[PDB]
């Protein structure tokens, strides 16, 4: 990759595999949402 | 009902199982 020789692992078979651990690298992302709820645009230019 | 033959058995094994996985998570296959 790039201009560099690099490994490449995935192990899952070899390590955490029929054990009672959990395979790291599955970790969770938190994302937050807003939403409005009742405002109401008070402008005649613009309830077109 | 099971258990009349010793289960363990120490016995000459016929073959050699694979797939070495979490076999507690289904045993309905088993008796």
């Amino acid at each position: 990759v790039g201009d560099k020789l690099v490994f490449l692992e995935a192990l899952e078979r070899r390590v955490y595999q029929a054990t009672r651990v959990a395979y790291p690298l599955i970790g969770n992302i938190d994302i937050t949402f807003i939403m409005p709820m009742g405002v109401f645009q008070a402008n005649s230019m613009d309830r077109y | 009902i099971a258990g009349l033959f010793n289960i363990p058995a120490g016995i000459i094994p016929t073959g050699n199982v694979l797939s070495t996985i979490e076999v507690c998570a289904h045993r309905c296959i088993f008796d």
